[PDB]
RNA sequence: UUUUU
RNA sequence: UUUUU
RNA sequence: UUUUU
RNA sequence: UUUUU
RNA sequence: UUUUU
């Protein structure tokens, strides 16, 4: 049975047979193409590096965000380690163009991060600084101690209860609030009233009704 | 990698 | 898959497989570098003591802050042991100086204070200060009892467990105040009537609408 | 009109030595890493931290 | 790893190593010698006491 | 969905 | 909108 | 991130 | 901004 | 750090 309308299927099967999109592609925990490339486009022009050497800039963000987080309250700035050197580039423009999160947008990095910490543990003991902070007691499971991590159908069962587990460790019982202090800050009426020097006093115009005794 | 100035003409 | 945008890779691969910073060099709960240069070029300029002596001086401060904490609160003066007397140092260009904190600079110093911590324990019982607050009760982890420790991924798994455990012990349930009381004292308006001898009283000027009986 | 600059020039200042405004020193803002939005002309936009508004 | 600062270490390594003060000696938790001293020499002063008694 | 610094 | 010294 | 004296 | 004796 | 009479 499919769905009909008017005596008509509302479906059409051969499209549907052939219709096999990657799940992270139509997935709403991801930042559209779109968005990316919006945010991408904003960190080239806000950053001012040509697109060349923008891909370094973006590995350096990758590593750092990694280790550190994509919170939307994160600022300061991120560094980049140049041999022995480290270089700063203001955290800004990367999380107020990242649309509708950061953690959403750095997400699209998330196969990479994987295998870059596959690859850093390969050579040396690497948890991020995120599972050290969650407190992962498994050294197998750093590939996928990472805020931003995108839980995915090839995802083994075990890493998924593990970065749910971390996932609520993290969070909590936070609760979101919709509204800060309102911005409208007076609270009284304007006085519009006169001051002549006829006024017996700044707030009283007469004593008209007053006896003497 | 080239350093980002603290005041551009970005702004 | 990597991320793309616009139809090209937003990673460099080459550059990514060959990126491979060291974790505290790129961890955002460590002072940076041009914080730390700054931080020591204050204390040396306020200190008015030469890049030759300096160092002794940055040893004792790292032993002071091994026992006595890092906290933005700390105040008067620290004492370095020369011999058998006590020379006080100011605690004010330390504190003032250190950017974001105290603890992140001091971070920089957390290898040398643990491997301080251990050699001094070699000679004799040494628990650091911070760990007999803490009520610590275990002498082998007395190399972490301190509070600008860096949790890294060469610290054991029983040593960052007790680490955690003293934190939280310690911050308890302390919550953060984004402000203090505002500093703008005057709530009343300015009093800008004019007071002439022919004021009936020195608050009304007349008694115009008052009738005797 | 001089808002963006004036927080950028607050953030440069804030690279090489603790500077809070004057203003939120009178406010006894006891965040240093909101001081780029310490002033009183400063213009609030759809870039602005929601903690920063 | 030594904490550094602009291409030289910011410690005494061979100091350091010979460094080995007193745990009570640099804590915050207890007067220093110089304030131990002053408070008795003003209680010197005020009991009126010699220095033997 | 968000909220994981 | 203003009123933030 | 901070808040560990 | 002032007004803190 | 203080606050232990």
């Amino acid at each position: 049975r499919m769905p009909k309308s008017k005596g008509a299927t509302v479906l059409n099967l051969e499209h549907l047979l052939e219709y096999a999109p990657q799940q992270i592609d139509i997935s709403n925990t991801r930042a559209t193409q779109s968005q990316f490339d919006t945010w991408y486009e904003a960190v080239q022009l806000a950053y001012d590096i040509g697109e060349t050497e923008m891909p370094t800039v973006m590995n350096g963000l990758m590593v750092w965000c990694i280790e550190n987080g994509t919170s939307p309250n994160i600022n300061g700035v991120w560094v980049m380690m140049c041999g022995d050197e480290q270089v700063e580039y203001p955290l800004k423009p990367i999380v107020e163009n990242a649309k509708p999160t950061l953690r959403q947008i750095m997400a699209h990095f998330s196969d990479v991060a994987e295998a870059y910490i596959e690859m850093r543990n390969k050579k040396e003991p690497y948890m991020p600084r995120y599972g050290l902070v969650r407190n992962l007691r498994d050294g197998s499971l750093a590939r996928y101690a990472f805020d931003f991590y995108e839980v995915t159908s090839r995802t083994p069962v075990r890493a998924r209860e593990a970065h749910i587990q971390m996932k609520a460790a993290a969070l909590k019982s936070a609760q979101s609030r919709l509204f800060g202090l309102d911005g409208g800050i007076s609270t009284q009426e304007e006085n519009t009233e006169r001051h002549t020097t006829e006024d017996v006093s700044p707030s009283m115009h007469t004593l008209l009704g007053v006896k003497n005794m | 990698v080239p350093r980002i100035k603290a005041i551009t003409s970005k702004m």
